[PDB]
């Protein structure tokens, strides 16, 4: 039977619910929460990764047994993603099976229990966890990019840093969960699903208190620059400046502005012409090298600029050339053609990036956690055209002027400083 | 690289019925080990004996 | 009614294991459950537990036992353990239930 | 804990530790069958020899 | 709504076939973008010994612009339409696609039709491919998983073709000429052999108009409307071992020789898989985990992560697993691992099929989690099965094996088998093909 | 290497099971009997060879 | 050091002169007291302006004289005390490098009252920026220097460190006779200028421990 509706009832306490029944053979529910490393202070630092990987620990109404043997045995998944702000539990199996998926997903949401053994027996995963992750120099300097960039909450490391690998308590955890996961910063967000059964889980399975509980300290721009010598050939980089936040329109300017200087190659082993920064990049440098527009839009705040790998020797030109690249758009290098194009891809990313379930599903209770809301890819479509050309060199003289912070790693021995830009 | 890497030609020591590359050497197989294990069994009578 | 429970406190005098120091708890034999259980015991609760063995040992090559006074209580014996064993054999019986299942 | 009960068991984790898993040169000839053998000799000389002794 | 319904629900996938021989098929779905491409079925094991790496260098020049559109016109003109177009290239099976607006559905087909068949090859270009090529295999190379595999087949299936690798030798990738391209080119992408599969979207009608016009190969003899068979490849109870103490970690892989595509045990083959699975050292289910041979590399160290698989082929296949691990665990694991393996041929039991089929459909529908993998799963299903195989169909097989099934078909293909073997890294521990051939009875 | 007590393929043995060897602290007269018991062993054996000559 | 030493001669490579930076590394690592540094680019080794920043470094305070004492005679530690509650240390920071130096101060600190700490010992360097030195602060100063120095001699290392140092520099022995005049020679004006050419050069800090209430440099 066709296409239905997006509901997205609003319930009293605060807590949202979005479904959508799309009659894929598959549901995936999850509990988007306004939770996050950002709400940690030096006192509990790292504590919210901590919480992430505790999702298989006992909880009030399943053990930690039960949960993981339960989900496998109606082949089901449970996985928790989370960024500096924003944390988002969901599970995910057959149609058949949602009912039973569903406990889990509850309990570990709302019914965790933190016993002091399994967690001590856990702490040690962070060990690992963090290793593997780093494994990509990707994640290591915007680590510190954020690092830099902030003096505050967003400042916050994504992975709990090193020497509190261990001193996490249950009680910190427990207080983390109820000062942050209230039914007023929760969204219950599905998929392959009907609203009115959505629904009559969320208000008669949840109990949690609604309210930010404690809120945040606003993120507060310090400008930074970390620089950490290691050797490894490749040179990673990154050059930020603040941008814009969430809702705001002139982040939709940036993100023109980004597809416009290019954000990473469309055409396997391509070459990137409609790029502005890569194409800049190549003309200055010889050897093999990345370059692309970098872009993050966060509640109170937000950063661009541009990320490049390069080889070692070759880090000064790359780097500027990328510099120079991102001033002559700010000096009305932008053709109201180049402005259409990236007005496309932008359309284009968007609307390919909800085809698979979790795409769609994060698009969905992304919003419906934020505004408890639900633009229409039509809508969504017109907030991007409606880009001038102006705004983009706006933005791009908005990089020039304002003050940067700057992340990098490799022998930075032909490395330039921020203050050489 | 591992791409110039290749297994040496083991015809001198193949059992006649696999030594042609392009015959699934599955069906000479139960022959193959139905014979050694037959050497086998035979051993143990005896020593059963 | 409060018959065994008299008989209990006879028992726990008859059974002498407070002249030690020790606690009903301390005796048991550490079969696999009473060890996960041990190892869940918070730390001063652990370090305690020892204490009062490793000195019932001394007691016990000794050939001695504590002075009247300092014999435990039937009524100040704490089970420190008994929980965390309940749940242990609890935990466990479920996933044996559910193996077999 | 220790999976196969081939190297934890106090007894067969000897069996297991000079009669199965015990590494030996690849190239040990022909001269190197008489240990065994010797140890078969004492084995044989013994039984034969209570069997004897039985009369 | 139940599973079952949701199923006999999705829209039936179209087939229509053109003069030339070309198959055009797709899966019309609401979506406002989609996914279109022409899934060869040509592979390095379609190359032989002069030539092995021309599907890999023809890879990396089907992007680098056409007769008609140069780089620059190719590239830009792609890319201002905001359209992703990428491909790969297997052993036996080789593919083009594009990621595009339900809109430009007919332009995108124009532009595929214009890379598999005009392809400038410009030889300026081919030059500097040459050392990007040689380039990617210094990098692949530190890859132990792909060496392993490789490495696997380079052995299982030695002496024949699919004991090559996709990227080729050194040699070839050095000296193979334009001309060489330029054949490869000929003999393979040829209408008969390709499928123009789409997802999205997209008219199925408007999908085979488009198709008519820039597809419009022209069949006169009877040979080239003929599709080649390929000759049989040697499967080998054997190993290779590739000692290199030095590397931190050592991966090994053990499989039997699988049935290939068309044979329906595939589905028991992978409801087996499913009980084994796989693992991985941040899976958060930990000691509980319901895999034995998880549970047990969890319980004992034994390994940073392992997996099984079933790669099928046209004739042939490999079902096997692979495990990383510590020099000093090799043996543990492997010992623990054939260990499943005996118990799936000898004791497997309802309560572990149950599950293990559950977890395959899910996979099975993770496998169509968006139209450019929906349309890989048409493009292959043609080129492999011949038709297409709904959820529907696949689900229902799926139901029908129960343990006795899985005990039979795995004994049918394990037990007692004279296994291929690859091992990498400081390997000293596992040792000794023949402890690893008992390890193949009794359980 | 340190000391040959712990080292030498023999003493190892010696030292590992009748002078390094951890014992309860508190193991009373009634663990006496299974030294008496090898000593009877040696004895009994002893003696009997003796006799066996005879 | 003739017919038996050997080796090369010349100045082989030479060192890529020191460009100054006026960088901040923080490092949160958890540990309850607070170290922190703050500088600004000083004086080189020889430098007369150098002389001026080693009185004015003993002016400020450099590290108690009296075991366990309370240091009245130092500017900087007896700021910081009139601005903080609980136990803590700062202290005049000084290097003189070939090419370049470093000057400023160092403190170790509760975690919570770092912020405090830090501060108090920044406007204990204005105020002495802003005419806060007495010619008598200055005179007590250039004993300590003359005294510290003098004592530093003693030890065998001591004195063949001073000598092989200066040998070494410029193969020249200054006699503790001249040594003495280079440092009463400095004025109480040389002292308020180092002063004021701290406030207002580049500075650059390094920090470790529970951050949590310590400053960026940008807020000094
Ligand atoms: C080290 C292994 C042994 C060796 C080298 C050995 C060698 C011999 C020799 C050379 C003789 C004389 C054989 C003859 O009659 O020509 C003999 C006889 C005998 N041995 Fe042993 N023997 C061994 C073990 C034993 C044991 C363990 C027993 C029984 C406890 C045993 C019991 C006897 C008896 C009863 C005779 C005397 C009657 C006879 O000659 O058959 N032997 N042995
Ligand atoms: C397990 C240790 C032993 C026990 C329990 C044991 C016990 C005995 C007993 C109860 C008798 C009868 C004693 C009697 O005459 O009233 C006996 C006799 C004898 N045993 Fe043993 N015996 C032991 C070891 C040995 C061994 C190892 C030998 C020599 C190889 C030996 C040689 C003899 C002889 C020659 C006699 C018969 C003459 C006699 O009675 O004195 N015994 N033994």
């Amino acid at each position: 039977p066709g296409a239905e509706d997006l509901e997205i009832t609003k319930l009293p306490n605060g807590l949202i619910i979005a479904s959508l029944e799309n009659f894929s053979p598959a549901s995936r529910i999850g509990v988007f929460i306004k939770a996050g490393s950002r709400y940690e202070t030096t006192a509990n630092l790292g504590t919210a990764h901590l919480l992430r990987l505790a999702s298989p620990l006992t909880t009030k109404g399943a053990s930690s047994f039960r949960i993981t043997r339960g989900i496998e045995a109606v082949g089901g998944s449970l996985s928790v993603y989370s960024t500096r702000e924003k944390m988002t539990y969901c599970v995910e199996c057959l149609r058949d099976h949602v009912d039973t998926v569903m406990e889990y997903l509850l309990n570990v949401t709302t019914a965790p229990e933190f016993r002091p053994w399994e967690v001590t027996d856990l702490q040690p995963q962070l060990k690992v966890d963090k290793a593997v992750a780093f494994q990509s120099p990707q994640v290591g300097v915007l680590e510190n990019l954020h690092a830099a960039a902030y003096k505050t909450a967003l400042a916050n490391p994504l992975y709990c840093p090193d020497y509190r690998i261990g001193k996490i308590t249950s009680e910190q955890l427990h207080h983390f969960v109820q000062n942050n996961f209230t039914s007023a910063r929760m969204a219950l967000v599905g998929i392959g699903v009907k609203h009115s059964d959505l629904k009559q889980v969320a208000e008669q399975f949840l109990n949690i208190r609604s309210g930010a509980g404690t809120s945040s300290a606003k993120a507060t721009y310090w400008g930074g620059e970390i620089r950490e010598q290691n050797g490894h050939s490749l040179v990673h980089a990154a050059v930020v400046t603040e941008g814009a936040a969430v809702g705001s329109a002139e982040a939709n300017a940036f993100s023109v502005l980004q597809h416009v200087l290019g954000a990473g190659p469309l055409i396997k082993r391509g070459s990137s012409v409609t790029s502005k920064l890569y194409q800049g990049v190549a003309k200055a440098t010889t050897q093999p090298f990345d370059a692309s527009a970098f872009n993050v839009n966060y509640s109170d705040s937000g950063l661009f600029g541009f990320y490049t790998i390069s080889q070692a020797a070759h880090a000064g030109e790359v780097i500027r050339a990328a510099m120079n690249q991102l001033k002559a758009a700010a000096q009305g290098g932008v053709t109201e053609e180049d402005v259409t194009k990236a007005k496309n891809q932008l359309k284009a990313t968007y609307l390919m990036s909800v085809e698979t379930a979790q795409g769609l599903l994060n698009e969905i209770g992304s919003e419906a956690l934020l505004s408890g809301t639900h633009t229409a890819p039509s809508v969504v479509a017109q907030k991007i055209d409606s880009v001038t050309s102006a705004d983009v060199v706006n933005a791009a003289k908005k990089f020039v002027s304002g003050k940067k912070s700057m992340a990098a790693s490799g022998d930075l021995g032909s490395t330039p400083f921020l203050d050489e830009l | 690289v591992h791409n110039d890497v290749t297994v040496p030609d083991f015809s001198a020591y193949r059992r006649e019925d696999v030594m042609d590359a392009t015959t699934s050497s599955q069906t000479s197989s139960e022959d193959r080990k139905g014979f050694s294990y037959l050497v086998t069994a035979t051993a143990c009578v005896a020593t059963a004996y | 009614g409060r018959l065994m429970d008299r008989i209990r406190k006879w028992y726990y005098n008859a059974a002498g294991f407070n002249k030690y120091g020790l606690m009903r708890d301390d005796t048991l034999y550490e079969d696999d459950d009473v060890k996960e259980a041990l190892k869940r015991l918070p730390e001063d609760l652990y370090n305690e537990r020892m204490f009062r063995i490793k000195r019932a040992l001394d007691l016990s090559l000794k050939h001695r036992i504590l002075p009247k006074e300092q014999w435990v209580k039937y009524e100040e014996d704490k089970p420190y353990l008994e929980p965390y064993l309940k749940e242990v054999i609890r935990e466990r019986l479920e996933r044996e239930a559910w193996n077999k299942k | 804990m220790a999976p196969n009960i081939r190297k934890s068991h106090p007894l067969l984790k000897m069996i297991n530790n000079s009669l199965i898993d015990l590494p030996a040169p690849s190239n040990i000839s022909a001269w190197w069958n008489f240990g065994s053998l010797l140890a078969v000799c004492l084995m044989t000389q013994i039984l034969t020899g209570l069997l004897l002794a039985m009369h | 709504a139940t599973y079952a319904q949701t199923l006999q629900n999705i829209p039936e996938t179209n087939v229509t076939t053109l003069d030339n021989g070309l198959r055009v098929a797709s899966e019309e779905s609401s979506q406002p973008t989609c996914t279109v491409g022409v899934w060869i079925g040509a592979g390095s094991r379609y190359e032989n010994e002069k030539n092995n790496g021309a599907g890999y260098f023809v890879e990396h020049l089907a992007f680098k612009g056409t007769k008609k559109r140069p780089c620059a016109a190719f590239e830009k003109e792609v890319e201002s339409m905001g359209a992703h177009f990428n491909g790969y290239t297997s052993r036996e099976q080789t593919a083009f696609y594009i990621k595009a607006l339900s809109k430009d559905m007919p332009k995108v087909v124009e532009l595929l039709a214009d890379v598999v068949q005009n392809c400038a090859l410009e030889e300026s270009q081919i030059e500097k491919e040459r050392g990007v090529i040689l380039q990617e295999l210094k990098e692949m190379d530190n890859d132990m998983t792909n060496v392993t595999f490789d490495y696997l087949h380079a052995t299982a299936f030695q002496g024949t073709a699919l004991a090559r690798t996709v990227e080729g030798t050194t040699e070839n990738i050095k000296h193979l000429t334009r001309a060489d391209l330029a054949s490869y080119i000929d003999t393979h992408f040829k209408a008969p052999r390709m499928v123009l599969a789409a997802a999205g979207g997209i008219s199925h009608k408007e999908l085979v108009d488009a198709a008519r016009q820039h597809f419009s190969g022209v069949s006169f003899t009877y040979k080239e409307d003929a599709v080649p068979i390929l000759p049989r490849c040697r499967f080998t109870g054997s190993e290779i071992r590739a000692r290199d103490d030095a590397l931190p970690v050592a991966h090994v892989a053990l499989a039997v020789e699988g049935p290939g595509w068309a044979d329906p045990d595939n589905v028991v083959l992978h409801v087996a898989n499913a009980i084994i699975g796989r693992y991985d050292r941040t899976f958060g289910g930990g000691k509980h985990l319901s895999s034995r041979l998880a549970a047990l590399a969890v319980e004992h160290k034994l390994c940073h992560s392992f997996q099984t698989f079933n790669t099928s082929y046209s004739d042939t296949g490999l079902f096997g697993f692979h495990f990383v691990a510590d020099p000093l665990s090799i043996d543990d694991m492997m010992f623990c691992a054939q260990g499943e393996w005996m118990r799936l041929c000898t004791s497997t039991t309802e309560s572990e099929v149950k599950r293990a089929k559950n977890h395959l459909r899910s996979a099975m529908v993770a496998q169509l989690d968006g139209t450019t993998p929906v349309c890989e799963t048409i493009g292959s299903h043609l080129l492999n099965y011949g038709r297409r195989i709904s959820l529907e169909e696949w689900d229902s097989r799926i139901s029908a094996v129960d343990a006795r099934m899985v005990r039979d078909v795995c004994s049918k293909y394990i037990y007692d088998k004279c296994p291929a073997l690859a091992a990498v890294g400081p390997i000293e521990q596992l040792l000794d093909y023949n402890r690893i051939r008992s390890g193949m009875y009794w359980i």
